[PDB]
């Protein structure tokens, strides 16, 4: 979930 | 040679991949692919002792990692990371640390509690707040920017020294 948003957040 | 055995958590788009490369690599990435679980050596000295850091990036994945459960299982200290300007990343904290707890079936493991971003004007969990968090834990609190490497080596070596005052 690391995998997705990446360098955003969520 | 002594091997410290460290595990970066955190949610996503906190830094755990910035934090660990600008530590091994000393350079601050600019994408680093989510998807990318991956543990990272290198021969460092901390109060003056040659050491070897084996450090776990973390991803947070589903699909199984063996070496995943070989860090969780042996891993020594870890760095529970959020962003200062992430207040989401702040509440996210106490689940990782539960996991922790879990996973050692102990209340004292060696942890330090990580504000990465430091250099952002924007924040949104301040200092207090974080010592606040970081005193009901019993850990240090170390502040982190991976861009500028502020606290970077702090934050890591930290978590070495409580990981040699568990050791005895
Ligand atoms: N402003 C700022 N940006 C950062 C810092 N550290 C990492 N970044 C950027 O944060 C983004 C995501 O963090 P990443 O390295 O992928 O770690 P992750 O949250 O574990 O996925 C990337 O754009 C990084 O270049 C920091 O300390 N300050
Ligand atoms: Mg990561």
């Amino acid at each position: 979930l690391y995998d997705v948003a990446g360098s955003d957040k969520y | 040679m002594t091997e410290y055995k460290l595990v970066v958590v955190g949610a996503v788009g906190v830094g755990k991949s910035a934090l660990t490369i600008q530590l091994i690599q000393n350079h601050f990435v600019d994408e680093y692919d989510p998807t990318i679980e991956d543990s990272y050596r290198k021969q460092v000295v901390i109060d003056g002792e040659t050491c070897l850091l084996d450090i776990l990036d973390t991803a947070g994945q589903e699909e199984y990692s063996a070496m995943r459960d070989q860090y969780m299982r042996t891993g020594e200290g870890f760095l529970c990371v959020f962003a200062i300007n992430n207040t989401k990343s702040f509440e996210d904290i106490h689940h990782y640390r539960e996991q922790i707890k879990r996973v050692k079936d102990s209340e004292d493991v060696p942890m330090v509690l990580v504000g990465n971003k430091c250099d952002l004007p924007s924040r949104t969990v301040d200092t207090k707040q974080a010592q606040d968090l970081a005193r009901s834990y019993g850990i240090p609190f170390i502040e982190t920017s991976a861009k500028t490497r502020q606290g970077v080596d702090d934050a890591f070596y930290t978590l070495v020294r409580e990981i040699r005052k568990h050791k005895e």
